């Protein structure tokens, strides 16, 4: 069979490396038509649901321990923040055909047997039973089922306890002091305003809650708008309709409430914020049904349970969360240390996240626009509600671990009080005993109760041919997918073990799959060998110890666990993005770049280094957090008045600051046409601040030294350049 | 514990 084949390189003859490689799709999955019921190019799991590291998995586990190449799985779920967008085949007519002993789904693998009256199970090879159903004009060839590898079915009533709920929302508000100075409450409030119908109400079910904290847990009782403010204060610490109201029928009056609350607490002088006690408040108001706490504040937790200084109660609070489904989105911003670290865990254990905005102050109206932005679009994300994922394997194919956001204690279930749409996981599997067939194949399957008041199960099948060659195994190799699995391990070995082990687990890798590919493959001088699919590798675990999340060096608390918790929950695409930036060359673009094909055209990445920054050129950076606009500091006067407007260099906009509308100017137009491109995702709610840096006061060196360390192929303080590191490896594996 | 309602066992 056409097994994917071996193409050797030399990594060193590759500098600078060939960055286009990151935007290659993965190596194909060879199976050929007979194994699948309708041939397609639907029929085999796609890459942008499921990546397995190894597209060609090792038949046995000493052939899995010699390859050095960790067996691992990039799962996403969902791909956009709406469900409108690009869904999967629905099933509805109920009939959901499983096998008997391990509960598959069936799948486009399964095989009729005998008059295709019964079906032999891939992944056990059990012998099924038919259901008549299936040739109830159509035949069962015709199911979406059999015909995709991803698709979805309404669940039928033994897959649900409790008649689905409805899509409850309680906002934590931080009222202290340091939230009204920074213009966070106003922000806040202001944008819920502007996006109360952004909010999914898909089923006019959806329920909201609004609680202000500071010392005392301030409550709102809302009455219907039919019926025409309540504001019920609990200082007690140590101590749920109209608190938690439909968001229809009190459109108004929720909204006259919101209208207030600046108002209210305008002149607060109280710098207590009791998270613990709100927390469990908010738990006892929608624990009956579940739902989402999103907390914002700007001030650490100093009253009541769960106070921090410069705890586990928190980690408990997650426990006593998957018990009534209930999922914690933190917005941490402000000045002040916020201890990331330890909140971070409340999201991470409920399936949620922490945005963390450093810095943050209304004072810098660029600030309210980024947190706004991403509080809007995360409010207007779809989700699910009391949903389980798990992973079956083909016979030999064990899950051994699972990273993400979600609930996972001592099973191989993952529980999500609630499934967002902008995160990403990954499972690790072990192959115990030896594969028999050709093929061995995983299905993924989450059980979930959409925010339209439906049960469903989606089904991802993903099949890959087995092989008992090493030099197979490595020319199937998912570069990105391994790197996520490595990104992964290092975040847990960080998050737990050493920073140092971290970056030493990152090398390491490196340094075994090197040294593997040398030793276990067979004219010339001395290359640095590997095969093309592998290629990047050895740049993005390199560049990953550069990363903020595993630097060397001092990186302040709340930055670092921010970082990390991010690299752990990225989607694939943008993780890749957020180790190795997007770097773009403005002045020397061509044409048909910053103009539309409403989709801008973006000009084609160059490599992330010093090197190719001419001091006269004009440069982007997207690192997948913020945006760096360099300009040179030679850079010709009509460079700098069709960009800027002036010819001063210096009389340029610096730091955190917009790029300004310059009439007449057809550049200055594609400019902002690629800065705009930029920030449109449908899958992420990430809208990134832009920089302006002027190369060759203070802030103005800061701002260079920032851009300067984003070019991760550079020798940038203590750690060597990429071409260095290639040189370092090739001196390791050597004798 | 290890009983759940996606296994249907
Ligand atoms: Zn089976």
């Amino acid at each position: 069979r056409p097994m994917n084949q071996l193409y050797p390189i030399d990594l060193l003859t590759e500098l600078p490396p060939p960055i286009t490689d990151l935007t290659l799709p993965p190596p194909p999955l060879v199976i050929p038509p007979e194994r699948m019921l309708v041939p397609s190019e639907l029929s085999n799991a796609s890459p942008d649901y499921i990546r397995s590291t190894l597209n060609a998995v090792p038949k046995n586990s000493s052939l899995l321990k010699k390859s050095k190449l960790p067996f691992g799985l990039v799962i996403r779920p969902y791909q956009h923040l709406y469900d409108d967008i690009d869904p999967p085949p629905l099933n509805e007519d109920g009939l959901i055909v499983r096998c008997r002993r391990c509960r598959s789904y069936m799948n486009p693998f399964v095989t009729f047997i005998e008059q295709g009256r019964r079906w032999r199970c891939n992944f056990c090879r059990l012998a099924n039973d038919v259901p008549m159903q299936m040739d109830q004009p159509k035949s069962r060839y015709d199911r979406n089922e059999i015909k995709c590898a991803v698709m979805e079915y309404m669940a039928p009533k033994e897959y649900t306890l409790r008649q689905p709920p409805p899509a409850t929302y309680c906002f934590l508000i931080d009222v202290s002091q340091s939230s009204i100075k920074s213009g966070l409450l106003a922000t806040t409030i202001n944008t819920l305003l502007q996006n109360l119908d952004s909010i999914p109400n898909h089923d006019e079910r959806t329920r909201i809650s609004i609680l202000c904290v500071d010392n005392a847990i301030h409550y709102f009782k809302i009455p219907l708008d039919s019926e025409n403010i309540n504001m019920m204060d609990i200082a007690d610490l140590e101590e749920p309709n109209s608190m938690v109201v439909s968001l229809k029928a009190c459109r108004q009056n929720i909204e006259t409430l919101l209208t207030k609350i600046p108002q209210i607490f305008q002149s607060n002088l109280i710098t207590n914020f009791a998270l613990g006690p709100a927390l469990k408040s908010a738990y006892h108001l929608i624990g009956g049904v579940g739902g989402k706490i999103i907390v914002v504040s700007g001030t650490l937790p100093n009253l009541g349970i769960g106070k921090l200084q410069r705890d586990s109660f928190y980690k408990n609070f997650t426990i006593d969360c998957s018990k009534v489904q209930i999922t914690v989105d933190l917005f941490l911003a402000s000045e002040d240390y916020m201890d990331v670290a330890s909140l971070s865990n409340l999201s991470r254990f409920t399936a949620g996240q922490t945005h963390f905005y450093p810095g943050f102050s209304g004072k810098n109206p660029n600030d309210i626009v980024k947190f706004s932005t991403e509080f809007a679009k995360h409010i207007s994300m779809d989700f699910c509600m009391e949903t389980v994922m798990r992973a079956r394997g083909s016979t030999g194919l064990r899950m051994s671990r699972f990273y993400g956001h979600f609930f996972n204690r001592s099973s191989d279930l993952c529980a999500f009080s609630t499934m967002p749409r902008d995160q990403s996981y990954l499972f690790e599997v072990n192959v115990d005993e030896s594969i028999m067939a050709d093929y061995c194949y995983v299905q993924v399957a989450v059980l979930l109760s959409l925010n339209n008041s439906q049960r469903r199960i989606r089904i991802i099948t993903l099949a890959m041919p087995t092989t008992e060659s090493l030099a197979e195994v490595y020319a199937s190799a998912d570069q990105l997918a391994i790197a996520s699995f490595y990104n992964s391990k290092a975040v847990e070995k960080a998050l737990n073990s050493s920073l140092d082990d971290a970056r030493v687990l990152i090398n390491k890798s490196v340094q075994d799959i090197l040294a593997t590919y040398k030793k276990e493959i067979v004219a010339g001088g001395a290359p640095l060998r590997l095969c093309a699919n592998l290629r990047m590798f050895p740049l993005l675990m390199h560049s990953l110890t550069k990363h903020m999340a595993f630097r060397s060096g001092i990186v302040p608390s709340d930055h670092r666990a921010s970082a990390l918790n991010n690299l752990e929950s990225l989607p694939l695409k943008y993780l890749i993005k957020n180790i190795y930036p997007d770097v773009y060359s403005l002045h020397d673009m061509a044409d048909e770049a910053g103009l539309p094909v409403g989709t801008i055209v973006l000009p084609q990445p160059i490599n992330a280094t010093s090197s190719l920054f001419e001091r006269y050129g004009l440069y982007l950076i997207d690192n997948g957090n913020e945006l760096f606009l360099w300009m040179g500091g030679d850079a010709v006067p009509a460079l700098v008045f069709d960009v800027f407007g002036t010819q001063d260099i210096f009389d340029i906009p610096i730091g955190k600051q917009e790029i300004p509308v310059v009439e007449n100017s057809e550049f200055n137009q594609r400019v902002r046409n690629i800065i705009n491109q930029l920030r449109n995702h449908d899958d992420v709610i990430t809208y990134q601040s832009l920089y302006i840096v002027r190369g060759a006061a203070r802030e103005v060196a800061t701002l260079r030294l920032w851009a300067s360390s984003t070019l991760v192929e550079d020798k940038i303080l203590n750690n060597e350049s990429y071409r260095e590191f290639l040189q370092i490896m090739k001196a390791r594996i050597s004798k | 514990q290890l009983k759940d309602l996606e296994s249907q066992i």
